[PDB]
């Protein structure tokens, strides 16, 4: 359960990615495949090499519902149901990497933004992830 | 199991970390983002903020001596499990820690060498840090 | 997050637990403290032998509580904000812990009211358990 | 760790276990529970409703494997890691099943065994099923 500066800091830091998170999105999955090789065994048929030009594209697309999330963070089963019949009911992701993907944004944006990047916002963004992951392995439908 | 090329990333990145404010703000950024592990540090004093935390004189004083124990490991890469014999023990029989605080504690302290290191906290890099925590953590895991 | 279904079945296997519910509350914290011996550092000042009277209310509190839940399972954030008051922000109780009280309970429930315990009920009361669980270690205040 | 008394409490109650209906009903229930643990089982037909699940020929099959191997550690029990090193290495090389699913299939077992024994399954009896199941989850982590 996010606190109401939780959601104050989520929306402040996020909205400084701006522009930038497409490109934050796949610097994060860049070092998730990188520091934890079993979860390219999700994207069989990706090339995963550096540079890589599906994981720029994939990488917009999940700062883009990251951006979606917190638009609608007091009711995000609802804006994320989508996406939560994706990974819960068709693909069947492993909660655990759902840990992994958030340490490795939590990075890119303490590498990036560190400014914004104060012990209390991190425990915003901390929180905001987890429950974001929650979602998504839920099957609620 | 690092690659000779990991082990110099690492050692090269350690060589310029400041050992007196990293173990501190790392043991802070722990304590202000998963709030149940000051139950273990109610004799550090005011932990009520995260600037209470952050300025506290027993959290500096106590990080570094955290992060001692992880410059240890980098030179025993090897032989961990040995080098945190006397450490695991302390943590389990004298003050029951469960074993995932000690990975939460190792993925907070690679996220304060992304936030002061930037753009050289390459993804090569974290890749090699991630393999030095988890053998820290395994090896204080009893 | 709990699916419509997930719902029903928590309120039709929880309402046959009844007035036996202080009881199976009691055998729960038992379970728990002989399993899981740690447990015991959060209770110094209790007498948590066999029979103890003191672990007989506090079981008969807990499942009332749970009670409230159900009742709430819309609402829980709301319906149980003084509890998350006193383990996320008083007793700093470990994440941890509720996940051993939680398999406690579902053993005592599988024990007791074995026609019940079907697995459709057993994935339902384990996501309400996870639930009622991420409200009191979260400080949302 | 188990004392003498609880090594024959678990005995007693393993002796009076049905080995054909049991394991299918632990591995059932996980992948009802857990509903990601499917994804490792997509050789295995129609998962899709609990009754699928649990009437599935071949869920019914390999939890017979399973509990076969929990058998095989009972006799074991005292050196549990070698007992389970071959298998170790299925999971993890061959495999990759992160080892949180194995301390929840033990939980799992343990609720199983609850549901058949009722009140048999006591405070004292289950409180030495968790160690033999934290045991076999501790050798299989690879
Ligand atoms: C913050 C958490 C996550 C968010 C917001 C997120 C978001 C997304 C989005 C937006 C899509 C694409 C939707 C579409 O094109 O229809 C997607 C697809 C996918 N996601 Fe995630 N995701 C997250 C975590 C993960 C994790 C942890 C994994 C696995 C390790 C994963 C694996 C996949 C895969 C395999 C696809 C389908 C890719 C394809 O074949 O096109 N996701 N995710
Ligand atoms: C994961 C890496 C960790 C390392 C390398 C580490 C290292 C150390 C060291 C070197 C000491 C001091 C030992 C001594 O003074 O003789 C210590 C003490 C302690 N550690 Fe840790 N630790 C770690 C994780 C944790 C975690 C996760 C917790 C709790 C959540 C924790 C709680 C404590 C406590 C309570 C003490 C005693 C300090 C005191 O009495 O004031 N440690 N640790
Ligand atoms: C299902 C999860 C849980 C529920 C619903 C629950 C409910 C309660 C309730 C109703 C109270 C008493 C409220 C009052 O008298 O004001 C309480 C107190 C307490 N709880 Fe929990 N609890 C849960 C989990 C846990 C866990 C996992 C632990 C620790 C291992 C724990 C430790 C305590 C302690 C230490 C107290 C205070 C006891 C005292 O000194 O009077 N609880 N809980
Ligand atoms: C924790 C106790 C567990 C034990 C004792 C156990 C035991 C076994 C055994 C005996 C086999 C068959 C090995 C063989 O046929 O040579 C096996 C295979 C397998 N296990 Fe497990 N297992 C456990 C947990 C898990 C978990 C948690 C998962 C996944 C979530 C899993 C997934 C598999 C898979 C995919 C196979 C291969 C089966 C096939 O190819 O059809 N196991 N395990």
């Amino acid at each position: 359960v996010l606190s109401p500066a939780d959601k104050t800091n989520v929306k402040a830091a996020w909205g400084k990615v701006g522009a930038h998170a497409g490109e934050y999105g796949a610097e994060a999955l860049e070092r998730m495949f990188l520091s934890f090789p079993t979860t390219k065994t999700y994207f069989p048929h990706f090339d995963l090499s550096h540079g890589s030009a599906q994981v720029k594209g994939h990488g917009k697309k999940v700062a883009d519902a990251l951006t979606n999330a917190v638009a609608h963070v007091d009711d995000m089963p609802n804006a994320l149901s989508a996406l939560s019949d994706l990974h819960a009911h068709k693909l069947r992701v492993d909660p655990v990497n759902f840990k992994l993907l958030s340490h490795c944004l939590l990075v890119t944006l303490a590498a990036h933004l560190p400014a914004e990047f104060t012990p209390a916002v991190h425990a915003s963004l901390d929180k905001f992830l987890a429950s974001v992951s929650t979602v998504l392995t839920s099957k609620y439908r | 199991h690092l690659t000779p090329e990991e082990k110099s990333a690492v050692t090269a990145l350690w060589g310029k970390v400041n050992v007196d404010e990293v173990g501190g703000e790392a043991l802070g950024r722990l304590l202000v983002v998963y709030p149940w592990t000051q139950r273990f540090f109610e004799s550090f004093g005011d932990l009520s903020t995260p600037d209470a935390v952050m300025g506290n004189p027993k959290v500096k004083a106590h990080g570094k001596k955290v992060l001692g124990a992880f410059s240890d490991g980098l030179a025993h890469l090897d032989n961990l499990k040995g080098t945190f014999a006397t450490l695991s023990e302390l943590h389990c029989d004298k003050l029951h820690v469960d074993p995932e605080n000690f990975r939460l504690l190792g993925n907070v302290l690679v996220c304060v060498l992304a936030h002061h290191f930037g753009k050289e906290f390459t993804p090569p890099v974290q890749a090699a840090y991630q393999k030095v925590v988890a053998g820290v953590a395994n090896a204080l895991a009893h």
